[PDB]
């Protein structure tokens, strides 16, 4: 599975769209030192946990141009899956 | 070299030019 | 004009080249 | 995943919808179609092309329908010179009471639209009188239409399919095209002038019926076999012909007056006979060079690499290396396609040149509004088969190329130089430019402040000798057939210019539009317009040359003819395929056209009004054409309808206006390109899903916006055709409401 | 060549075809193309240092 | 002649231009002295001077002086601004000399360039005009 | 999807691996060039063809070229 | 509005020549050229130009005039701001000699 | 015969349209 904390914030009109339940689905996973604020792929602000954290995003695009910007944070440890609707959940980031 | 082939036509077209120019001139009726 | 029974002649006559436009169009591929 | 477009499996597996735009423009590229074999190419291209031959005579048998149906030919034959001809009537639901009375013209019972395209004066010249003729003629082209849609299909059929080598026969069509097409064609209309309109022109019925038994001339045939051709020349029909009458008639077929009829201003249909006479022994001669089956005749392939002149050793002909020439043009049919629109866009406006001046039709000279159109609509024509030409030219350097076989020949050395044609083209479009905008900025300040004498006014003294050379006295040059003592005046050893009496009064009179009178207004124009031809050509040539790759990109062979750019990256490449300097020519080439059609048009205005010092003084300064011409002449077009009622002139008014929006539109795709407009739509598909009800509802393909070369193709012609209808709602109602 | 060589280039596809570098190092065993020439005018990339192959140069010094 | 030319000082079109001059400059005789000069020109059927850009000698003033005048001063104007190019291509910098002129190479590149005709076919039978086509860069074909 | 070719010019400099966003590229190691590495795309199916690849590569002319070819939902860059 | 405000109301601009507003007769032609002059950079791009001064540096370096700074065309921000501001000027400035040679006439 | 105009012309205006983007749009979208 994945098990991770959703990050703070009141939700968006960016978030998941149909693709989600038809397509596919991504998902980023990352184990953060501290609590702080952050920006959405998706559009705004949010605040992670402590720990290991989970954001589900709609395409690859949005997780690595996220992880630039987690790079900032000296946190180099972000997953990328690929979570099917079928419920096959593919490990594509890195490739070890 | 010097371009016999090239400098003879176009000594030909512009004895052409000079030609006509000859009729506008009235040198030739 | 033209007359009345004319018109008709030459709707008639014109149903063959659309039946034939129609038979070139479809032998050249869907 | 669907199975549409049939002829991709790239573009069938696309979820957006950009599977349905791509569909319509690569149907007809048969070349990058699925599994499409050589072989099959060409049998899919010549059974298309009786598709296309096939609604040609279906269109045209739709003219003669229309108007022998709805139309007042047989009411125009009795006064052609003020009888106003009709197109087609109008049914429109949507009409109001004061707009069926504006269009009930022209002696009709409904509404009906003035037939503004002549093809009232081109059946009247050739014999047809009445409206059954017209009805014959349309039932024969139906039969004769369809004669080609049977063709087509006839010829795709597995053992009626024709082989790859019968149409890579070259010297076989040269043959029969040139002796059977061309020649047989100009052989058999001079057979219908002579048996059926030369006598239709004297009042003498000659139709089917009747002409096995009666001979277009009392002699007979006799003549021509005995030798003694010069009896067709007799008696002609004199100068008081009155035109389809038997008064002031000839017996004469063949005749060589040269110049115009008296009374109707049209060419002799005597001097016409005799001319698609002799052009048809001149063309089944010239059929009868090239090798076919029987062993004789000139090799094309022979002609290319050969070496040796007389023994001389050469590089080739014109010691000019030629060699896999023949393989270049043959093999590919982009080399052709390119080569035959250039050919073939030469010669229609080298039609529209020779019909103003010379018309062939009657009484053609005096119906203004259809002498107008014709010559805009076979310049605008002209246009696109010339930039068509290097276009197609240009897909042939990226696709069909092939520079081993064509290594060390003339068409390597061009690709070799080719920066030294790209700037010297560059040249003299600036040189141009530089000094033609120079001059009439120059004469609209001396105007403006005053004193417009020192305006820079140039004599064409270069083309004031030619009109001379030619025979006209107005300038008093005396040369060359307007010197009376002339070697070329006389024909010194033999004396047979028959021609020339009936030629230099026809150029002489100031009531024609043979060799216009040309002063310093029209020395700037025709500068103007060879600032037009130079640009024109520069962006053409150098996107064709260009096509195979550069400095700031090389290998842009292997994108393709049409891709959009190669990224924001060495500074951005933006409009960089050889598609792109297409799509940069046409606003050139509309401009261009522009310019020679705003400009033949109002040297004709004051010709057909008698004001020819309002052009003479007007045109050398850049407000008056502003002024005079678009100004004043759109006052007629934009009463069309007013808040006081409407006219016959309210379709132009609309059109022209429509013709404004439709211009205007194209930008849009042009000045906003894509980007911000995907993500325009991302939010429409947001606020799709999300509202309740109208989320029962769902696409099957993705909504996503127009690709970048697609809203180029898009936004030309949104541009193209609201430059079309502008002006030819502006040409029409501009003349034929002042006539 | 050397450091400090003039060399041209005939590599159709680069941008300074036939023009006039300036080697600044040669390499040993890789790559194929083990000559570093400090050229003097600037592409479109704004770079001016390209590797080229020992057979693709013509000295001129 | 020439044609549709008639000299102005005999056209009644040009006659009645001149009765109703309007002056240049502040020059009160501005507007007459310019017809005075007008009248050996080659007034149409408007009254406006057309030229003659021919070649003849007595319309020489027209296009023939005009266009020697012109091609020595623009002709000046490129071959001062070629020798300037050849001199800041052999020094240190070379870029800063092309926006911020080098007023000690310019200014003898100015005074001297003013016989240019005898200078410019010196380089052209010595084959120094020119570069060798083997030595500029050219797109792949 | 795309199509990326990469030849044998380049240098290993690893600017258009940390550059394609959609992370296509890889380092796989070779004995050619200096840095001893080249650029490998296996993963040509995510690629969105951004040409930020070709914009970062130092070589002239580039090692690396996008080839756009036929566009999927994942090249199309669509959210729905 | 074509009718009775365009039309109608430029009868005192362009008839405006041999009189004091003649400077609004010529930049209300002016301005019509530099609005036209700015569909060039807007409707074309930068790349089609990179490679037409290829051939023109080509002829500059044929004859020795090849200039140390190379010539670059216009970028492809700077080629939609030229064509931007050769638009509001050519617009604007057609209205600012339409209003003023309309109204210091019939004021 | 002038009523066959009321006939043709609403059938081209109307009736060819709705049986043509009909057709096509079931045509395109056809697995
Ligand atoms: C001179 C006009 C002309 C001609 C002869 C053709 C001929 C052809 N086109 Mg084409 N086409 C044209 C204009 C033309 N097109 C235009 C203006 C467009 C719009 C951009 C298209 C768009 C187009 C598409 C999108 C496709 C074709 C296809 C075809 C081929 C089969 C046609 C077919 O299925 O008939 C359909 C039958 C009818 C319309 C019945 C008509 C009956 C009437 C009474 C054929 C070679 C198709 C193909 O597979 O090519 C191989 C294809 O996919 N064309
Ligand atoms: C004598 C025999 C003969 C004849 C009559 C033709 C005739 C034709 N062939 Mg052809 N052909 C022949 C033998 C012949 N071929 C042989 C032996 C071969 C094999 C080696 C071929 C192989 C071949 C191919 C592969 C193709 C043709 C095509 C054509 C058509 C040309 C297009 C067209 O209609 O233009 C008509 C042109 C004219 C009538 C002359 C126009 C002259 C100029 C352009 C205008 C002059 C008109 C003048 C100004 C006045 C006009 C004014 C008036 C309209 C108001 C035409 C019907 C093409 C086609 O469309 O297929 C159907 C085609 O693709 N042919
Ligand atoms: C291909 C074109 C063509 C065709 C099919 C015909 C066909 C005909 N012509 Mg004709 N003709 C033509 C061109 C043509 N002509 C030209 C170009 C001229 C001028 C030299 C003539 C001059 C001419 C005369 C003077 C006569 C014919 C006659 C005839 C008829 C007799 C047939 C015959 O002797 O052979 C026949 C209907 C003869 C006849 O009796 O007509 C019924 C006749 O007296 N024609
Ligand atoms: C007889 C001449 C001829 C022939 C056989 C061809 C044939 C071909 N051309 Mg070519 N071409 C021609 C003339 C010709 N062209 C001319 C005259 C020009 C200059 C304008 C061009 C410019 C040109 C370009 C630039 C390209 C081609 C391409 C092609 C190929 C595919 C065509 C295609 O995809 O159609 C698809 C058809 C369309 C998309 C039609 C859309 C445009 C229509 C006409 C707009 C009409 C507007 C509207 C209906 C007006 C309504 C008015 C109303 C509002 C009042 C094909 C080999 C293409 C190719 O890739 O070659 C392999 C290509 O890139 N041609
Ligand atoms: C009186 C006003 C006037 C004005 C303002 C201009 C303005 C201009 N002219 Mg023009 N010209 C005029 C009168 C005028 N001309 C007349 C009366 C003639 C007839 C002799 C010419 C002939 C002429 C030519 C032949 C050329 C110009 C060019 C130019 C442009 C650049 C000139 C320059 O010095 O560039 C600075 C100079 C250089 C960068 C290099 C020198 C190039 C010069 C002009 C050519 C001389 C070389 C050689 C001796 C002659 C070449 C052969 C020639 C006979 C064909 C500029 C817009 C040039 C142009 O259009 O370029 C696009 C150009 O080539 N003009
Ligand atoms: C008022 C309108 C206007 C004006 C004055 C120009 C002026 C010019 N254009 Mg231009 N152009 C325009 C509109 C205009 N353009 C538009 C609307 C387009 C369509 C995108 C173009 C597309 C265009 C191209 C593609 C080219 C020019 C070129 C030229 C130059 C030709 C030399 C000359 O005559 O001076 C000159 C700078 C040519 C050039 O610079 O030659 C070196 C050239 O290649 N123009
Ligand atoms: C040193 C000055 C100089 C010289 C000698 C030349 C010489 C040449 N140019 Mg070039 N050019 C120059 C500057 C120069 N150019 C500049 C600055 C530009 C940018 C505006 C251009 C733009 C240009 C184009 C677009 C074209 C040429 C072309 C040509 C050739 C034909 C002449 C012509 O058309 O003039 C063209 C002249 C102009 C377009 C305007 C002239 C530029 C200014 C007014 C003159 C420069 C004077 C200089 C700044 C003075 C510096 C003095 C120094 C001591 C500080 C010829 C090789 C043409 C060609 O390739 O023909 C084969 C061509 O198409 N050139
Ligand atoms: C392409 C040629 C063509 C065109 C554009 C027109 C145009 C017109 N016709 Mg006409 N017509 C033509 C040929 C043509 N005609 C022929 C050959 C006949 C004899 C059968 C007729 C018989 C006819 C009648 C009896 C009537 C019209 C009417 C009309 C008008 C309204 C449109 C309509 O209802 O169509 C009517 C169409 C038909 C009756 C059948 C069409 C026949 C042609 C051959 C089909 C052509 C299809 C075309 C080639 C397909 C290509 C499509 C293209 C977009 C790719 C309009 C002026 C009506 C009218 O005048 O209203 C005021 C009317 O009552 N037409
Ligand atoms: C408006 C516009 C859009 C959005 C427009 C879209 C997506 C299409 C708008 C038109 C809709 C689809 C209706 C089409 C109706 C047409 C008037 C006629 C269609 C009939 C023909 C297709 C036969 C772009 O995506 C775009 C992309 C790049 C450059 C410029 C532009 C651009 O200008
Ligand atoms: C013309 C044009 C160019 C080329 C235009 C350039 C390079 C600008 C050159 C114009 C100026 C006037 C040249 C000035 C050169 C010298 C600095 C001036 C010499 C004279 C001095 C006395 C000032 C582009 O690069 C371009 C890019 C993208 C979209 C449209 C376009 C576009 O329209
Ligand atoms: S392709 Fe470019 S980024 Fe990748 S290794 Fe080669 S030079 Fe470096
Ligand atoms: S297509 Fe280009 S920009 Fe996109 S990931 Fe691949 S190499 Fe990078």
């Amino acid at each position: 599975t994945l098990s991770g904390k959703t990050p703070l914030f009141a939700g968006s009109t960016g978030g998941l769209l149909t693709k989600a339940v038809e397509e596919e689905k991504y998902a980023i996973t990352w184990t953060s030192p501290k609590a702080q604020v952050f920006e959405l792929p998706t559009g705004g602000a949010a605040t992670m946990h402590e720990g290991e954290n989970l954001l589900y995003i709609a395409r690859k695009e949005y997780g690595i141009a996220l992880g630039g910007q987690l790079r900032k944070f000296k946190i180099t440890n972000y997953k990328i899956y690929r979570i099917l609707p079928s419920g096959e959940t593919t490990f594509i980031h890195p490739a070890d | 070299p010097p371009y016999t082939f090239r400098t003879g036509w176009a000594l030909l077209l512009l004895a052409v030019n000079f030609l006509v120019a000859a009729y506008y001139f009235h040198i030739i009726q | 004009s033209i007359s009345d029974t004319q018109v008709y002649i030459a709707l008639v006559v014109a149903l063959i080249p659309g039946l034939l436009a129609w038979r070139l169009a479809t032998e050249l591929y869907k | 995943a669907t199975k549409f477009p049939k002829f991709s499996q790239d573009l069938a597996q696309d979820p957006t919808t950009r599977r349905i735009w791509y569909a319509m423009a690569m149907g007809n590229d048969f070349e990058s179609h699925d599994g499409m074999t050589e072989e099959n190419l060409y049998q899919k291209i010549f059974a298309t092309h009786f598709g296309h031959l096939a609604i040609i005579f279906l269109w045209a048998s739709s003219l003669l329908f229309h108007v022998a149906w709805q139309g007042n030919f047989e009411q125009w034959i009795k006064d052609p010179l003020h009888v106003r001809p009709i197109a087609h009537a109008i049914w429109d639901p949507h009409f109001g009471k004061p707009a069926i009375e504006a269009f009930t013209q022209a002696g009709a019972n409904g509404p009906v639209n003035i037939a503004y395209s002549g093809v009232y004066h081109w059946w009247y010249t050739i014999g047809m009188r009445t409206n059954t003729e017209l009805y014959t003629g349309s039932v024969f082209l139906l039969l004769f239409a369809s004669l080609f849609l049977f063709a087509g299909w006839l010829h795709l059929q597995p053992k009626f399919r024709p082989s790859l080598a019968w149409f890579k026969s070259a010297e076989s069509r040269l043959n029969h095209h040139l002796a059977g097409l061309f020649g047989v064609s100009s052989l058999a209309w001079a057979g219908h002038l002579i048996h059926v309109a030369i006598p239709e022109s004297r009042g003498q019925h000659v139709g089917w019926d009747n002409f096995l038994s009666t001979a277009p001339h009392p002699a007979g045939l006799q003549p021509f076999f005995t030798g003694n051709w010069g009896v067709y020349a007799q008696n002609p029909d004199t100068a008081g012909h009155i035109f389809s009458t038997s008064q002031g008639a000839g017996t004469a077929i063949l005749t060589f007056l040269g110049g115009f009829h008296p009374q109707t201003e049209s060419l002799w249909l005597t001097d016409m006979a005799h001319h698609h006479l002799a052009i048809a022994v001149l063309f089944i001669v010239a059929g009868h060079m090239y090798r076919t089956n029987f062993g004789i005749g000139h090799s094309i392939k022979e002609m290319m690499n050969a070496k040796t002149f007389f023994g001389k050793p050469v590089e080739g002909p014109f010691n000019m290396p030629h060699q896999g020439i023949y393989d270049t043009y043959n093999n590919s049919l982009h080399f052709q396609l390119g080569w035959h629109l250039a050919c073939l866009g030469v010669v229609t406006s080298w039609v529209a040149q020779h019909m103003y001046s010379l018309p062939s039709y009657a009484f053609i000279a005096k119906d203004y509004t259809t002498q107008a159109a014709l010559y805009t609509h076979h310049q605008y024509i002209a246009i696109f088969l010339m930039v068509g030409a290097f276009a197609h030219g240009a897909i042939f350097l990226v696709r069909d190329y092939d520079p081993e076989q064509n290594k060390g020949n003339v068409l390597e050395r061009v690709l070799q130089h080719k920066e030294a044609i790209i700037s010297h083209l560059s040249w003299v479009s600036l040189f141009l430019g530089f000094h033609t905008l120079g001059l009439y900025v120059h004469n609209d300040v001396v105007v403006a402040f005053g004193t417009p004498e020192k305006q820079i006014l140039i004599e064409p003294v270069f083309a004031q000798f030619i009109q001379a050379a030619h025979g006209k006295v107005l300038y008093g040059l005396d040369t060359l057939l307007s010197n009376p003592d002339s070697v070329a005046y006389t024909a010194y050893p033999n004396y047979a210019n028959v021609w020339l009496p009936g030629w230099l009064d026809a150029i002489n009179s100031g009531t024609n539009s043979l060799f216009l009178t040309i002063g310093p207004g029209d020395f700037l124009v025709h500068h103007a317009i060879a600032l037009g031809l130079h640009t024109t050509t520069l962006i053409l040539v150098k996107g064709a040359l260009d096509a195979r790759g550069s400095k700031l990109m090389p290998d842009k062979k292997d994108f393709g003819y049409a891709f959009p750019c190669d990224g924001p990256g060495r500074g951005g490449t933006c409009d960089i395929s050889a598609w792109d300097s297409f799509y940069l020519s046409l606003f050139w080439a509309l401009n261009t056209v522009g310019w020679v059609t705003f400009y033949w048009h109002w040297k004709h205005l004051g010709i057909w009004q008698g004001n020819v010092a309002q052009f003479n003084e007007n045109s050398t300064y850049l407000m008056g054409w502003f002024r005079d011409y678009l100004w004043a002449n759109s006052a007629q077009l934009i009463n069309g309808y007013n808040p006081y009622g409407v006219n016959n002139l309210s379709v132009w008014a609309w059109m022209f206006l429509f013709g404004h929006l439709v211009w205007a539109t194209g930008f849009m795709f042009l000045i906003s390109w894509r980007g911000y407009w995907q993500e325009l739509i991302e939010t429409l598909v947001w606020a799709h899903e999300r509202t309740p009800i109208a989320n029962l509802v769902r696409w099957k393909d993705k909504p996503v916006a127009l690709s970048i070369v697609q809203a180029r193709v898009v936004g030309l012609a949104h541009f193209t055709v609201g430059y079309v209808l502008t002006y030819a709602a502006f040409l029409i109602a501009s003349t034929a409401g002042k006539f | 060549v050397q450091r400090g060589s003039k060399v041209r280039i005939l590599r159709p596809e680069s941008y300074w075809f036939q023009d006039v570098g300036t080697v600044a190092s040669v390499d040993q065993s890789g790559i194929k193309y083990p000559v570093i020439v400090r050229f003097d005018k600037v592409n479109y990339a704004g770079i001016n240092t390209n590797n080229f192959a020992v057979d693709e140069l013509i000295e001129v010094e | 002649l020439g044609a549709d030319l008639t000299p102005c000082a005999e056209n009644p079109a040009f006659q009645a231009l001149a009765k109703n001059a309007r002056n240049t400059t502040a020059d009160p005789q501005s507007g007459q002295k310019r017809f005075e000069r007008y009248s050996q020109a080659l007034c149409g059927p408007e009254g406006y001077p057309h030229l003659i850009v021919d070649g003849r000698l007595d319309r020489a003033g027209d296009f023939l002086i005009p266009s020697i005048l012109f091609l020595y001063i623009a002709g000046w104007i490129g071959w001062v601004g070629r020798a300037y190019l050849q001199a800041i291509k052999k020094d240190s910098d070379t870029e800063q000399k092309e926006i911020q002129l080098d007023l000690g190479i310019a200014l003898p590149i100015i005074a001297t360039g003013f016989a240019w005709p005898a200078a410019a076919v010196k380089e052209l039978l010595s084959g120094e005009l020119t570069a060798k086509d083997s030595e500029i860069t050219v797109s792949p074909r | 999807s795309h199509t990326v070719k990469i030849y044998d010019t380049c240098i290993g400099c690893t600017q258009c691996v940390r550059a394609c966003p959609t992370d296509v590229l890889e380092m796989v190691p070779w004995d050619g060039c200096k840095a001893a590495q080249v650029a490998s795309s296996p993963r040509t199916e995510d690629c969105v063809g951004c040409k930020r690849c070709e914009t970062a590569c130092p070589t002239d002319f580039l090692s690396i070229r996008v080839y756009l070819g036929a566009e999927t939902t994942r090249s199309m860059g669509l959210a729905y | 509005w074509l009718r009775d405000f365009l039309w109608a109301q430029a009868s005192q601009v362009i008839n405006s020549y041999g009189s004091a507003l003649s400077a609004y007769g010529l930049m209300f032609l002016g301005a019509h050229f530099v609005w036209a002059f700015s569909l060039m950079f807007l409707f074309s791009g930068r790349g089609y130009w990179q490679e037409l001064i290829e051939s023109i540096v080509w002829a500059h370096n044929k004859l020795k005039v090849a200039p140390a700074i190379q010539p670059r065309a216009l970028s492809i921000t700077q080629g939609r701001a030229v064509g931007v501001a050769h638009y509001l000027l050519g617009g604007i400035a057609t209205t600012w000699a339409f209003f003023h040679a309309h109204i210091l006439s019939v004021g | 015969a002038s009523f066959l105009s009321s006939i043709f012309v609403p059938v081209i205006g109307w009736v060819v349209p709705i049986a043509t983007f009909s057709f096509l749009f079931l045509y395109i979208e056809r697995e």
